[PDB]
């Protein structure tokens, strides 16, 4: 993440890393929602322009990693994939509308102090928290290229009003997206795509994934804001899949 | 279906401990005039 700081231990235990098997490559972030399930962006599993059209065997995920460089044995775990589900109306061509996808683990992760899932938002919590000026937290990783090992980073960013979002780009944005980040600094950089934007309920005191990181417009460029897939709008779909396994 | 213990961090919400940046979020939701 650009313009962040060090996360604490087990601060974002639902944080996941989406890796490639061969060659080993950090693709994206993802969010643990249950024992058998992980949530991420559709562009992380399918993007014909960058020549991306993965399958379950191509990929492998690393749960509850504090520091990415190490192999933190008996803290973290590593898991295979059984099936990948991308949104049927995921429009990659035009705007990344419905940039959402689900990955079913081959085996279920057992919850620990460092592995623990996140709540999906419901009609109340969505309308009450998804407001301009209200801030949300994005977790991700600073890439290895330049830079106390590489420990999980974290930033807090304010949701932006819908007509500041529509003026900040030339791209037809739907109601399935919202947008966040400071005005004229911070934007979750490559490696941190498809991971969670969370908010904490002052009412019930749980953590709730409001948005998945869909795109920046560059990693932290003022006047431009990162766009996040509106998880509640598409909440309906997530259920259809997890019911039907 | 539904996860009962979701979003309750085993090392913070369980432990009645607040992190170094979550005050910042709560006090952005305080704008409800
Ligand atoms: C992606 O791969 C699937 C499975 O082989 C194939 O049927 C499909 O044509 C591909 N689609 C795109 C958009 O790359």
């Amino acid at each position: 993440i650009v313009e962040g700081s060090d996360a604490e231990i087990g601060m974002s235990p639902w944080q996941v890393m989406l890796f490639r098997k061969s060659p080993q490559e950090l693709l994206c972030g993802a969010s643990l929602i249950s024992d058998r399930w992980v949530l991420t962006a559709a562009h992380c599993l399918l993007y014909p322009p960058w020549d991306k059209n993965f399958t379950e065997n191509d990929l492998l995920v690393r749960i509850g990693k504090h520091s990415r460089t190490r192999y933190e044995r008996n803290i973290e775990k590593i898991s295979m994939l059984e099936k990948i589900y991308i949104h049927p109306r995921y429009n990659w061509r035009e705007n990344l509308d419905r940039d959402i996808a689900l990955m079913k683990l081959k085996k279920p992760v057992a919850f620990s102090d460092y592995i623990h899932p996140v709540c999906l938002p419901d009609r109340e919590t969505a309308a009450s928290l998804l407001q301009a000026g209200y801030k949300g937290r994005v977790t991700g990783w600073g890439n290895l290229k330049e830079t106390q090992p590489s420990v999980l980073q974290v930033v807090n960013l304010p949701i932006v009003e819908r007509p500041v979002c529509k003026d900040s780009t030339r791209i037809r944005i739907t109601d399935n997206m919202f947008c966040a980040g400071y005005k004229p600094r911070g934007d979750a950089c490559e490696g941190a795509s498809g991971g969670p934007f969370v908010m904490k309920s002052p009412f019930n005191n749980r953590w709730y994934q409001m948005g998945i990181v869909s795109w920046g417009e560059g990693c932290d460029r003022d006047g431009k804001y990162g766009f996040y897939t509106h998880v509640f709008r598409l909440k309906k779909w997530i259920q259809k899949v997890i019911d039907q396994f | 279906s539904g996860e009962a213990d979701c979003g309750l961090r085993p090392l913070f919400e369980k432990k009645s401990l607040e992190d170094k940046t979550e005050r910042e979020l709560l006090e952005s939701y305080i704008d409800g005039r």
